[PDB]
């Protein structure tokens, strides 16, 4: 897909393959080339159709200074719909939620849904602790999560 | 017979020639025996008061007239278009594709083709296997003689040498060979040049040693190479040698290369090369160079000629800082010696009185003026030696000639 | 600049502005290929020097492709 050629290798023998040379009666040399005929040439040697566009050539390493959530919301947000936490699941929740251990083990478990949420994507309407339980096979949660 | 049958529907009868231009015609007129007639070049014979036409033999009588014709006249350039185009534009692509590779297709092919390039006076055509009609007074076309010389010029000697020969029996054209002998040489400098010098650094450096090792082991075509090759050496040389300092090192090959060289001019017996090795120079760098470089006594001198040397320098009063100013005309010439008269007579009418004679606007006269003193005045205080320096009672001169001339009114 | 007298006061300036036969009975003669025209200095048909005739002819548009070759 690359044009390429070298000033010598190609260009002049070319170029001087077609350096015309032509003498009338009582006057000196015509030196014209046949302008149109090279450019025939170099478009079928080299010209001939070979196009390209830009879409990486990014040093996609393995890290380069990862863990931020913004990114990952904006992820979550524009690969499904979310809504938000009902009154009745928040005021239920506030009140089974009487340690900060169970709310640790409960966002340790979230945090696991939301990325593999993001990674992959599901649908919106299924069940948490069905997704948490046969869908990434997290098979040694506690009764109370 | 594909052009032999096309003409049918471009042209009700078929367009032929006609006598008064034996060939096409413009402002065609279709006379009533349906003869395409030029009215441009029907005049030229009309003049004459005798409307006769030859090809026919029709006596036609003098009540009809022929005139212009528009669609008439566009039909007939639309095929004087075609045919020229078709023609040309084939046998340029299908000689593209006859003669592709190193192998010569065929002695037959070759043949066939010189016999074609003249109609079948013998040149008139472009180069063509139909009967086209007569262009100018008959021009030599290399359009297919390079690709018929990117072959081994071994191989392809005799095909040079039946091409030249068919060329000389060409016409009535003056045998004066060197117009053409120049063509065939360059031309063939061109084909090796294009097939052998481009191969690489190291394969051409090989080459370079091929050829330097046969050199010590040493009208016609054979010296035509001869003296292409040998030219094609002495400017390789040339501009071999031709670097500024900086390049002391890689002499073991420079010094075998140039030594070979001069030896090969000292052999010749000819000043033709190195007139043209210092023409060459010249054209590299500019006569000033060649004439600041190779300067009488200079160790460098082996390369340029000799006797040339000795009688430059019996005459090396005039060193060759030549005034390149003549653009302008012979009158800043006139002013410009009269100028250095004056000054070196030490008075100022040598310069009024050329300062008299100017008839230009005093703008570009004072610019005279004072490109004449830088011509003069830098010039000679540019050399190293004081002695040739103007004398300060010349500058003197000059400066009571300032504060004489009001022509510089800008301070 | 072959008119002026200074050019005619050097050999070397007439090997280029005049013939050395008419000047050195040295040089050799009697043969077409020993001759003025025969025996001139030409120029090598470089790249750029085709770019030059682009420029001169302004077939610019006429050669497109070769237009956008010789650019850059």
């Amino acid at each position: 897909h690359v044009i390429s050629y070298e000033v010598e290798r190609d260009l002049t023998p070319l170029i001087l393959s077609n350096c015309q040379y032509q003498v009338e009666e009582g006057r000196e040399t015509v030196q014209e080339f046949d302008l149109e005929k090279i450019q025939r040439q170099i478009v079928s040697r080299f010209l001939q159709g070979k196009p390209r566009l830009s879409l990486k050539g990014i040093p996609t390493l393995v890290y380069r200074h990862d863990w931020n959530y913004e990114h990952l919301f904006m992820d979550i947000k524009n690969k499904m719909a979310q809504d938000s936490l009902p009154s009745s699941v928040i005021s239920a929740i506030s009140g089974q939620l009487q340690s900060y251990s169970d709310a640790c083990e409960v966002l340790s478990v979230v945090e696991v849904t939301l990325g593999f949420l993001s990674t992959a994507g599901g649908d919106p309407n299924m069940q948490l602790n069905v997704y948490t339980q046969d869908i990434l096979q997290m098979g040694d949660q506690t009764i109370h999560v | 017979e594909c052009k032999e049958t096309a003409s049918k529907t471009l042209s009700r009868f078929g367009i032929q020639p006609c006598s008064i231009c034996l060939g096409d015609a413009k402002d065609p007129v279709c006379l009533p025996c349906d003869h395409v007639h030029c009215l441009r070049c029907l005049r030229a014979w009309f003049a004459s008061e005798q409307m006769i036409c030859p090809y026919c033999l029709t006596a036609l009588p003098d009540e009809f007239s022929p005139a212009v014709s528009q669609a008439h006249r566009e039909a007939i350039e639309k095929h004087a278009r075609f045919r020229q185009m078709c023609n040309s534009f084939f046998v340029d692509l299908v000689s593209t594709i006859c003669f592709k590779d190193n192998a010569p297709p065929e002695k037959e092919v070759i043949e066939s083709l010189l016999s074609l390039l003249f109609v079948q006076c013998e040149h008139t055509k472009s180069l063509s296997p139909f009967n086209d009609v007569v262009d100018k007074t008959p021009v030599i076309r290399s359009v297919i003689l390079k690709l018929l010389l990117k072959y081994s010029f071994h191989d392809v000697k005799d095909y040079i040498q039946e091409y030249l020969t068919l060329l000389k029996k060409k016409a009535f054209i003056t045998e004066d060979k060197t117009e053409l002998y120049m063509l065939f040489i360059n031309c063939l400098e061109d084909s090796i040049l294009e097939k052998t010098s481009a191969y690489s650094r190291n394969d051409e450096l090989n080459h370079l040693e091929e050829e330097g090792r046969f050199l010590k082991a040493y009208a016609s075509v054979e010296y035509l190479q001869e003296v292409a090759r040998i030219r094609l050496c002495l400017d390789r040389a040339a501009d071999f040698l031709s670097e500024p300092e900086g390049g002391p090192e890689m002499a073991k090959e420079k010094q075998c290369y140039l030594q070979q060289v001069k030896q090969f001019c000292i052999r010749v017996e000819n000043d033709w090369h190195r007139v043209y090795l210092v023409r060459k120079l010249s054209s590299q760098r500019g006569m000033e160079f060649v004439q600041g470089l190779s300067k009488p006594g200079r160790p460098h001198q082996w390369v340029f000629p000799k006797d040339v040397v000795k009688q430059q320098g019996l005459r090396q009063d005039h060193p060759g800082q030549m005034d390149r100013y003549l653009v302008y005309g012979d009158e800043y010439k006139a002013l410009r010696d009269a100028v250095a008269k004056a000054v070196l007579e030490c008075k100022p009418l040598g310069i009024k009185t050329a300062l008299k004679a100017c008839k230009t606007p005093q703008s570009q006269q004072s610019a005279y003026f004072l490109l004449t003193l830088f011509r003069e005045v830098a010039i000679l205080y540019r050399s190293h030696n004081a002695s040739l320096h103007p004398t300060p009672e010349q500058c003197e001169a000059v400066s009571k000639f300032i504060g004489e001339c009001k022509i510089l009114s800008p301070p | 600049i072959s008119q002026d007298k200074r050019i005619s006061s050097n050999p070397v300036a007439k090997i280029i502005y005049g013939d050395p036969v008419t000047f050195l009975p040295h040089l050799p003669r009697k043969s077409v290929v020993h001759c003025s025209k025969i025996w001139s200095c030409r120029k090598r048909i470089t790249v750029e020097y085709l770019q030059h005739i682009v420029e001169q002819k302004n077939g610019k548009e006429r050669v497109p492709i070769l237009w956008h070759f010789l650019q850059k």
